[PDB]
């Protein structure tokens, strides 16, 4: 023969189908994509640097914006 | 200067008129030629951007790599080097290490962007067009060589209204319409 | 192995025709046959997918300075019923002035 | 240049009877020629020397006032003979054999 | 160096091109002239940018239409998106730009489809 | 593990700044190398290569492989006047 | 496209007879023997290329497997020699 | 437009091209940072690579994000995966039968921001066109063979993953309204890389959940569920009468659907790049579920 | 049997079985073609029995 | 008053640029003169497949046979005690003369006088001293330059560097010693 049949639901199928249903429902796990909020975004020197990263990444994000002339995000 | 002779040469081996170490083997003006680019002052524009873009990517990495100003402006970079259009993929801090670049920039330029999609056939054509005013950029009649093009930007960049060019592409096409 | 193959082991084996039926409609295709018009078919749909991603993929706004030295391929309505998807060609032909035409009508 | 096509094709002439340094340049005209003839040798007068009926004026007049014209003709219709194989006339055969 | 202009009219599928030159009075459709082209019940369509803009505006001018796929009334449609852009765009170029203005203005006054063809696209309703 | 981490890399994490006794390292504490705003981090560069050369490496990516010779010369004859006066004065 | 209108430089042309006939037949009739010829001959040499490279990669094959004993056979020995 | 979401294909297919292009040297880089951490065995030439350091220090973070689980993995859904609500259109075959166009109904029914065309005549260029315009995130086509339906083919825009699916053993509303709340989606048996393909493409169509009190809220659950490459779906009602028990009703199509090809790029790219079809006429393909 | 009829991938053939019962005790068979092309039975067509 | 001259359009710098004369290098136009001259000199080079060959078999080796020797050889007979005459002599059963270039004396003279006894040995005046011109003097590119020109010779080594050498190029024979007599690879005769 050739390739797959496809089978016939019978009533134990469909009905183990719905203990399916039931034992995700009653122990509810889903696979419902949940909403993301949109805008989701020693120690002195750790964060002496990350200021000084932060001085460096408003100069040169201003200087690549001027650079495409205000067509940014 | 004739071709030196063997004593007289290996009595000058650093000598040279033409190459110096200072010329950075005269990468500016390849780079320059090459991307027909009208002023060596805007390479070393260029150039200077380049730098301070790329020693931002080695301070980031030079961050404890689970920091979460490290996770945040990797990803602030790359997509606005991204999005810009200078990078080519935006999942990789490597690519600006070695794969941001001025000849990058000046393929981000305007003549080379409507020359590769195909507005004209090289750079000097597409940059003659652009001084006699048949593009625009959006809604403006761009005149500016230099005009960096954003990756957005390179979707709205076509003809100008009264156009000599676009009556010789319709034209062509045997479509035009004097209406 | 090949030393330890007989004679009987290396019979070609032979190939079948038509029924004399058949033999009206033409050749059987056995393997050989099948696959040059398969490679061939395969060889055109593949130069068709290129030329359907160029056509999909072409910007309407292009310029070309050869386009204003040849003449395109026009449409249904401009070319009609000799219409064809193609570019014309330059036989070489020309027309040809007054003066030399009076020079080959001498010779003629 | 009809000679100098005959020089580049040499091998074809002498049908497998003698073959030659195979010549493979693109362009086989050459820069500088001189078409010349062979005058005598003071040891041959008898055998070695061309009649008043041979000779002709191009070394292609010379193959074709030599024998094997008919022999170039065979070959040639063995090759047609196998270039039209199952080109056109043959499909159209098929189609008038199923159409009829 | 003629007076000659190329306009095109359309519809669903019928597409329509009209040269327009300095001539003398005579529309020609597909090579048979105007007032014999699109079977009789639609002729009052094509002849309507002639009786708006009036012969007076015509008698100067040659407009030679080719027409080319869809049924009868999307031909009927472009001739008369053909015959009105034709003789806008001929007076755009060649007489004063005073008489384009006014041609437009009784054109757009009665049908803008005489001018710009809108084509339909669908409606996936909120 | 950690603990080779210590042993090994203890000239290099002693020559930043971490032993404020320890008159080189607190020298290096202010010698100006670790004072810019980036330091602990050039450290971990040269750390973590430490650790691959751990690892089977033979080379670091930390050395310049090509000089003209006289400063090559020069920087080596410099180590070794160096650890030769170190050893000269050894002798105490 | 072909031309279905002869003209006027086709309507002029000289018909040529029998003996420059002939010379353009048998150079063409050369020329063809000339093409067949060609195709076999490369034809031929395109198969003895393909058996030469064909048992050259299998020589190299072997080749490789020389390469594999000789290192495994090695790191035994300094492999053992050093512990 | 045309020319953005052109672009927006062209340059999607060059940076999942550079993903198999910077496979073996992430790879190699998760070797390295690995056997950084755990223990002293690394192979001499991932120690030997001496770009591999380079672009490794340059590169840590980001796979660190990974193992995490931190950032989101390039795709046609993770742009806008669960912000968005996605519209999704259906439609039919081009002169439907009553019993196609009830289909319809149903199956519109069955999702919740989902509209619903007459087809009428509209050439498919001017569906991938309209809803191009008009931000369909989705659109699903019906066919039939004699009202009886045979297939849909999910196709979402701008350039997502089309999917072409015949369809079986379907029993539409009996004799005798559903309700219409954001469903409860499950997803049984699909445990191959294509199963998750196949799984995102159908748990992005509908729209998705502000995740506070989903384990609870809401009566409706959509059931997905596949043996031997042919998955299932069952639409029931629930009310769970107490902590420990729950009462479902059928309310609508019994479904069950093979797919038989998934096809990167829309509906009109009849000549775009398939990752999957069935491998009938192949001599071993009907003993593999996925592939 | 012989192809009656020729379609891209599907194709009537004839000649083969005499009635739909036939066809339909081997309508998921593995058919083939001597070009080495495999096929499958799919359905009895009607009229030509 | 007139008219004024237009100005060009797409103006750029005159810079100097990439492909000049002055900026390339030195070899490079070397490569280009080598490439030119070779290129001009239209010579397909084919060199003649040598005198007396039948398929790898060199009947121009016939006795008195001619033997090359090298410093291996020099320094593994002086080492193995075995005289050189009597046992070429003894292993091919023939009359030779052994020849011994001048860069294999130079080799065996840069050795220091811990060889003095097989420079000693090495400087019979009974031989023929083959003097070399070329630059090197390296002994196994001389021998296989002077074995690949005429393919007399047989060559007496023992190295697997040269003896894979010159494997490689057909109808030579290879003269080694194991330890108690001399061995004869590709010489088809005794
Ligand atoms: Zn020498």
């Amino acid at each position: 023969h050739v390739g797959k049949p496809v089978p016939v639901v019978t009533e134990e199928v469909s009905e183990s189908i719905e203990e399916l249903i039931k034992r995700r429902i009653l122990a509810g796990e889903f696979d419902e994509v949940l909403r993301r909020r949109p805008d989701m975004f020693a120690d002195e020197k750790l964060r002496r640097d990350e200021e000084e990263i932060k001085r460096m990444w408003k100069e040169i994000s201003a200087k690549l914006d001027a650079l495409s002339s205000w067509h940014y995000k | 200067v004739r071709k030196l002779k063997y004593h007289e040469q290996k009595l000058l081996k650093k000598h040279d008129f033409i190459n110096y170490k200072s010329d950075n083997n005269h990468r500016d003006h390849d780079v320059i030629r090459r991307y027909m680019i009208q002023k060596p002052e805007d390479y070393h524009k260029y150039n200077r951007l380049c730098g301070s873009l790329r020693q931002f990517a080695h301070r980031l990495s030079l961050l404890p790599p689970d920091n979460e100003v490290r996770r945040k402006h990797e990803t602030l970079l790359l997509d606005k080097l991204y999005d810009m259009g200078i990078l080519s993929t935006k999942a990789k801090l490597s690519a600006v290490e070695h794969n941001v670049t001025v000849s990058a920039f000046a393929r981000r330029r305007l003549p080379v962007v409507m020359t590769r999609l195909r507005m004209a056939e090289t750079v000097q054509a597409a940059t003659k067009l652009i001084e006699q005013g048949h593009v625009r950029v959006g809604v403006e009649e761009v005149r500016d060589p230099a005009f960096l093009v954003t990756r957005n930007m390179e979707d709205f960049v076509t003809w100008t209204v009264g156009s000599k060019i676009k009556q010789n592409i319709m034209k062509y096409r045997d479509k035009l319409d004097d209406f | 192995m090949s030393s330890l193959r007989h004679a009987i082991q290396r019979r070609a084996h032979k190939e079948r025709a038509q029924p004399l039926e058949r033999q009206r409609l033409g050749i059987l295709e056995k393997k050989k046959d099948y696959r040059l018009r398969a490679r061939d078919y395969k060889k055109k749909q593949a130069v068709l997918k290129s030329l359907r991603q160029k056509a999909a993929e072409r910007n309407e706004d292009e310029f070309y300075f050869g386009m204003m030295s040849r003449k395109g391929p026009g449409s249904a309505l401009t070319r009609g019923k000799g219409f064809t998807g193609t570019v014309d060609g330059d036989r070489g032909n020309k027309a040809l002035s007054v003066e030399t035409v009076r020079l080959l009508k001498t010779q003629d | 240049k009809r000679d100098l096509q005959l020089l580049r094709m040499r091998d074809v002439v002498a049908m497998g009877k003698q073959f030659f340094k195979k010549d493979n340049r693109k362009d086989f005209v050459p820069e500088y020629c001189q078409v010349g003839t062979i005058i005598a040798g003071a040891t041959d007068g008898v055998s070695g020397r061309l009649t008043r009926k041979e000779r002709k004026r191009t070394i292609v007049e010379e193959v074709l006032s030599s024998d094997s014209v008919s022999k170039y003709k065979r070959k040639y219709h063995e090759i047609q003979e196998h270039k039209k194989s199952g080109r056109k006339g043959y499909y159209k055969k098929l189609m008038a054999a199923r159409k009829r | 160096s003629v007076q000659a202009v190329q306009v095109f009219g359309k519809k669903k599928n019928a597409t329509a091109v009209a040269r327009c030159v300095q001539g003398k009075g005579l529309i020609k459709v597909n090579g048979k002239p105007l007032k014999l082209f699109a079977p009789e019940i639609l002729r009052a369509k094509l002849y309507e940018p002639i009786l708006i803009l009036g012969t007076d505006k015509f008698a100067d001018v040659d407009i030679r239409i080719r027409v080319a796929g869809g049924g009868h009334t999307s031909q009927v449609y472009a001739v008369r998106q053909a015959i009105a852009k034709s003789i806008v765009a001929y007076y755009a170029k060649y007489v004063d730009e005073h008489s384009k203005n006014l041609l437009k203005q009784e054109l757009i006054q009665f049908d803008r489809s005489l001018l710009v063809a809108d084509p339909r696209r669908c409606e996936p309703k909120k | 593990l950690a603990l080779q981490r210590l042993i090994a890399e203890s000239h290099i994490l002693s020559e930043a700044g971490a032993n404020p006794s320890h008159w080189q390292s607190s020298h290096a504490a202010t010698t100006g190398t670790n004072t810019r705003a980036f330091a602990t981090g050039r450290i971990a560069k040269k750390t973590t290569d430490m650790r691959i050369q751990a690892l089977g490496a033979k080379e670091s990516i930390l050395t310049q492989q090509k000089m003209p010779m006289n400063m090559r010369k020069g920087i080596v004859k410099h180590q070794e006047e160096k650890e030769k006066k170190r050893r000269q004065e050894a002798r105490e | 496209k072909p031309q279905k209108k002869e003209t006027y430089m086709q309507k002029r042309a000289v018909v040529v007879g029998r003996e420059e006939r002939k010379l353009r037949d048998l150079m063409q009739k050369l020329t063809t023997i000339r093409k067949e010829k060609i195709a076999k001959r490369k034809a031929k040499k395109e198969a003895q290329r393909e058996k030469l490279k064909k048992e050259l990669a299998e020589i190299e094959e072997r080749r490789r497997e020389k390469q594999k004993k000789e290192k495994k056979e090695f790191w035994e020995r300094e492999g053992k020699k050093r512990k | 437009m045309l020319r953005k979401q052109a672009r927006q294909r062209r340059d999607y297919l060059y940076r999942r091209a550079l993903l198999l292009r910077d496979a073996e040297i992430a790879e190699k880089r998760a070797k390295l940072r690995a056997a950084l951490a755990s223990g002293k065995p690394l192979d001499p030439k991932i120690a030997n690579d001496k770009e591999l350091r380079k672009d490794f220090d340059y590169d840590v973070s980001r796979d660190i994000a990974k193992e995490q689980g931190e950032i989101d993995i390039d795709d046609e859904y993770s742009e806008l995966s669960g912000i968005v609500d996605p519209r999704v259109l259906v439609t039919t075959s081009r002169d439907p039968s009553s019993r196609l166009m009830a289909f319809s109904k149903e199956i519109r029914l069955m999702f919740p921001t989902a509209i619903r065309l007459n087809r009428g005549n509209l050439i498919l260029p001017d569906l991938v066109m309209s809803a191009q315009r008009e931000r369909l995130s989705d659109i699903i086509l019906l066919h039939e063979h004699r009202g009886t339906p045979t297939a849909i083919t999910i196709s979402h825009f701008p350039h997502g993953p089309t999917l072409m699916a015949s369809l079986h053993n379907v029993v539409l509303r009996a004799d005798i309204t559903v309700s219409e709340s954001y469903p409860h989606l499950i997803f049984e048996g699909f445990r191959t890389p294509l199963g998750q393909r196949v799984v995102k493409i159908l748990k992005h169509l509908f729209p998705p959940r502000d995740p506070t009190n989903n384990a609870k809220s809401g009566n409706r659950v959509i059931t997905f569920v596949n043996q031997d490459d042919c998955i299932e779906v069952r639409h029931h009602v629930y009310v769970r009468t107490n902590y420990n028990s729950v009462e479902l009703s059928e309310v609508g199509p019994r479904f069950t659907m093979r797919p038989f090809s998934i096809t990167m790029g829309t509906l009109e790219n009849k000549d775009a790049d398939v990752e999957w079809h069935l491998s009938q006429y192949t001599r071993t393909g009907r003993k593999k579920n996925y592939f | 049997g012989t192809p009656w009829k020729i379609f891209k991938n599907t194709a009537f053939i004839k000649d083969m079985f005499n009635s739909s019962l036939e066809i339909a005790k081997f309508e998921g068979a593995a058919i083939r073609t001597v070009s080495g092309i495999r096929g499958q039975i799919k359905r009895a067509l009607s009229k030509p029995e | 008053g007139v008219a004024k001259r237009t100005r060009k359009f797409a103006t750029v710098k005159r810079i100097i640029g990439k492909q000049d004369e002055r900026r390339k290098a030195e070899a490079v136009k070397k490569a280009e003169e080598e490439k030119r001259k070779k290129e001009k000199q239209a010579i397909r080079e084919v060199p003649q497949m040598p005198s007396s060959m039948f398929f790898e078999h060199n009947e121009a080796l016939v006795p008195p046979y001619n033997v090359l020797v090298d410093t291996n050889f020099l320094s593994r007979t002086v080492g193995a005690k075995l005289p050189l005459l009597e046992s070429a002599m003894d292993c091919l059963y023939a009359s030779v003369n052994i020849i011994i270039t001048s860069c294999v004396m130079a080799e065996l003279e840069k050795l220091g006088p811990r060889y003095r006894v097989a420079l000693m040995i090495a400087r019979d005046e009974r031989w023929q001293r083959l003097t070399c011109d070329h630059k090197g003097t390296y002994a196994d590119d001389c021998i296989v330059d002077r074995v690949q020109k005429h393919r007399i010779y047989i060559v007496a080594t023992n190295d697997r560097d040269l003896k894979r050498r010159i494997r490689k190029i057909p109808g030579v024979p290879i003269m080694s010693v194991q330890k108690g007599k001399y061995a004869i690879e590709r010489l088809p005769g005794a």
